[PDB]
């Protein structure tokens, strides 16, 4: 019986083939498959018997050649740095991973026993036969908890799992090889991106660290070695793509400097030492409107309800409660201050001590606020906060279209490209949750505002009909020239300015205008039609090619529904699926900057707009304009 | 074809009701960048024109507006400014549309949990009126069969 399993496939006999595949039948980890399967496996299924208990059967690391079935004895999963992690009895089966994800092992087997007898796979016949049958799910268990879950969405990709054991699996899978320089950094992108998370940097610096210098328990002195020079090439290649997703933020993060500084001097230490890292370590080397950073101070002013302020010099991380000292330092209190931001209109937000970097989350015309709770209900906006009240068309009707929309869009890019990607991620998951600044993105989101009430402001300022449609025209315009220099998100910001209650109104104004910009716009305005999910504008910039600026506040949308619409934790593992959607539209905005872009009285203009965001100023104006 | 709008202030649970509609949280992940993310059929087709995450651009409200035929006042039962803040946005409404009466929804959200209620039933009614909550799907659905029929 045994001595038929030893047989080469191509030497059983039909009788052979016939008894083998009656006894398959009683082994479990293969009653799932079929009849054509089991026929199959019966001529290639190999006996393989060890004496010894601890010899090992492959090593951590080693590229996958088989897969193996237990029939009497057990075995230990060994990983480095945690040891014995499972044992695997008579019945389980083990070694699948590593052949279909073509993947070095991910652990080592050593025999727990005396006697252990296997039934083995070998590679080139596992893929035309299990491969793309075996199992939709691998859960991987460590001292009988759940700790990756590997499933198909081809390979096995992580679902979920334990941070820990997340790293570990992305450390692992890392190809040196520098053909496949683009493909390692892409499979890593979205644990680099996203495991501020989940792993924040006071976690996932000490897990590194440990890492490198994890050393093999099993293999010759040569294997050994070999595996530890590998381990730390691989280290290394995480570090550098950590390091490149953060640029210049690392200087937020005293651990994360801290880190790169010590694990630094360790890899040029083991450079000079064992005669490796030629390339990486260089690389290394390097490392060891401008955008604004957490740590940059701010000359800001707090308003007394009396409209008096005080100005405090604090960084622009600052939370609420380390405004309200600042305030508090100054004026000599103790009386209870709380932090109100007020609107042009007078509505009021009471913000939580909790509450950072609130001074770019202002509206336009927005001011911040410090009193006692019981002077909440009494507070009334500044003068200042009222807006304009004569118009410049005078100045900017001397402008060209073309010229305009071009300094708007060179403006919105400056701006635009001043976001971090990362911020994205602290605008969802909540801002406090990080303690880090998002003010590049808050100043590139209220410009869509900004330009959207510099159009209303302009138009309900403008008393003379004639004049008004004239301002029609441009604005239709500057939109049209904006949408050409593909910056969409300006372009949608003057079409909404003009569907605007105040404007919309002014049919004497509207009826006056030429047929052939009336029908320009009801085509502007059919791209926002909201319908199957924004299709009109989601076809519109998917055509375009990638230097481009897309519509804001949709991608804010689509970054709030991935993070309500999905848990990010499931039975206490992190849930990989949801990081990975949120790294898709993170990812969206790089492939939209990953191109460059092709008067100083026109641009002193579109960068220092005075605007009314007062709703009701502008109907009250548009309401005396045409009755 | 019917186009529905939810409205209301920050942290009401907006998103959350719109995923309970459409599809359901946990049972399946959600994919809110595909042509059938807010569209649901029930015999009609629904689109859910959601405001969450957008509420600082006033525009976009504006634009759900225009377009929108039946529309949820949504707040929450655990904030007291919540309240206040409706009937700016019921205005809003008859502004927009340019019409006397728009078939619309008022719903109090969060009502599953009640030793954190400073909002009673009361203001509600005399203010159609659900008590709904999207965590524990109490009339979820209900929501959206009322803007249908009206
Ligand atoms: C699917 O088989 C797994 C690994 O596949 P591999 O080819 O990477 O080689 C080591 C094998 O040990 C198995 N293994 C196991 S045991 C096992 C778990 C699930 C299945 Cl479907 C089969 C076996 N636990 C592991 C763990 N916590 N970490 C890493 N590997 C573990």
């Amino acid at each position: 019986m045994r001595m038929i399993l030893r047989k080469p496939p191509g030497q059983r006999t039909v009788d052979d083939l016939e008894i083998i595949y009656d006894e398959l039948l009683h082994i479990k980890a293969l009653s799932h498959l079929s009849t054509t399967v089991k026929r199959e496996l019966a001529g290639v299924l190999i006996f393989e018997s060890h004496a010894k208990g601890g010899t090992v059967l492959f090593n951590q690391g080693e590229e996958g050649t088989s897969w193996y079935i237990i029939l009497k004895g057990s075995v230990n999963v060994v990983i480095y740095g945690k040891g014995v992690v499972c044992t695997l009895h008579e019945g389980d089966d083990f070694g699948q991973l590593a052949l279909v994800n073509d993947a070095p092992r991910a652990a080592s087997i050593v025999l727990r026993e005396d006697n252990c007898h296997f039934l083995r796979v070998d590679k080139e016949d596992f893929n035309r036969i299990l491969r793309d049958v075996e199992a939709n799910t691998v859960r991987l268990k460590e001292h009988d908890q759940d700790v990756l879950v590997l499933e198909k969405v081809q390979k096995y990709t992580v679902m979920s799992g334990t941070p820990e054991k997340i790293l570990e699996h992305f450390l692992e899978t890392i190809r040196l090889e520098p053909s496949l320089n683009e493909a390692t950094d892409s499979v890593l992108n979205d644990f680099v991106m996203m495991h501020c998370v989940f792993m924040p940097n006071t976690q996932l610096c000490p897990a590194l660290v440990a890492h490198y210098h994890a050393q093999p328990s099993q293999g010759t002195e040569q294997e050994r070695m070999d595996y530890a020079l590998n381990n730390k090439r691989r280290v290394i290649r995480l570090v550098l793509q950590w390091a490149a997703m953060y640029g210049d933020l690392l200087q937020e993060d005293d651990v994360a400097m801290a880190f790169l500084e010590e694990f630094y001097v360790s890899v040029s230490d083991d450079a000079r030492m064992m005669a490796a890292f030629k390339e990486q370590l260089p690389e290394l080397e390097k490392i060891v409107r401008q955008p604004i950073r957490g740590s940059d101070e701010v000359l800001f002013k707090v308003y007394c309800i009396d409209h008096t302020y005080t100005t405090i010099r604090v960084p622009v991380a600052a939370s609420v409660k380390e405004v309200i000292s600042a305030v508090a330092d100054k004026l000599g209190s103790g009386e209870g201050l709380i932090i109100v931001k007020m609107n042009s209109g007078g509505e009021k937000v009471v913000l939580k001590s909790n509450d950072v970097s609130v001074f770019t989350t202002l509206t336009i015309n927005g001011r911040l606020f410090a009193c006692p709770r019981e002077q909440f209900d009494s507070l009334t906006p500044l003068p200042e906060q009222e807006g304009p009240t004569t118009g410049t068309v005078g100045t900017f009707e001397l402008m060209s279209s073309k010229d305009l929309a071009y300094q708007m869009t060179t403006y919105d890019w400056e701006l635009f490209n001043c976001v971090h990607e990362l911020e994205l991620i602290y605008h969802t998951f909540g801002r406090h949750n990080f303690k880090k600044t998002t003010a590049n993105l808050d100043l590139f989101l209220r410009r869509f505002n900004e330009i959207q009430f510099w159009v209303v402001t302009e138009v309900c300022l403008c008393s003379q009909l004639s004049k008004r449609v004239q301002l029609l025209k441009k604005f239709i315009k500057i939109a049209a020239h904006c949408k050409e220099y593909k910056n969409l998100n300006s372009f949608f910001a003057i079409v909404m300015g003009l569907s605007n209650v105040a404007v919309s109104r002014l049919a004497l104004t509207w009826e006056k205008l030429p047929s052939k910009f009336k029908k320009f716009y009801a085509e502007f305005e059919s791209l926002m039609d909201p319908s199957r999910n924004h299709r009109a504008y989601r076809l519109t910039a998917a055509k375009l090619e990638p230097p481009l600026i897309p519509f804001m506040p949709l991608l804010i949308k689509d970054m709030t529904f991935t993070h309500e619409g999905n848990k990010t934790f499931i039975d206490n593992l992190v849930n990989f699926e949801k990081m990975r959607m949120i790294a898709n539209t993170a990812r969206t905005v790089r492939y939209y900057r990953s191109q460059p872009f092709n008067h100083q009285d026109v641009r002193s203009y579109v960068r220092q707009l005075n605007v009314i965001d007062n709703q009701r100023t502008l109907s009250q104006m548009s309401h005396r304009l045409e009755p | 074809e019917y186009k529905l709008v939810v409205l209301g202030s920050g942290g009401v649970g907006k998103s959350a009701l719109t995923v309970q509609f459409v599809q359901g949280i946990f049972v399946e992940k959600y994919d809110p960048t595909i042509e059938d993310s807010y569209r649901k059929q029930v015999q009609c087709m629904l689109e859910i024109l959601d405001t969450a995450g957008t509420e600082q651009f006033t525009a976009m409200r504006d634009l759900y507006m225009k377009n929108g035929q039946g529309f949820a006042l949504v707040y929450s039962i655990t904030a007291q400014s919540t309240f206040n803040d409706l009937q700016d946005l019921r205005e809003q409404i008859l502004r927009v549309k340019d019409t006397d009466d728009v078939p619309m929804i008022l719903v109090g959200n969060k009502c599953d949990l009640e030793d954190e209620r400073v909002v009673g039933k009361e203001q509600g009614q005399n203010l159609a009126f659900l008590e709904s909550s999207a965590k524990s799907k109490i009339n979820v659905n209900e929501i959206f069969y009322d803007l249908v029929r009206q």
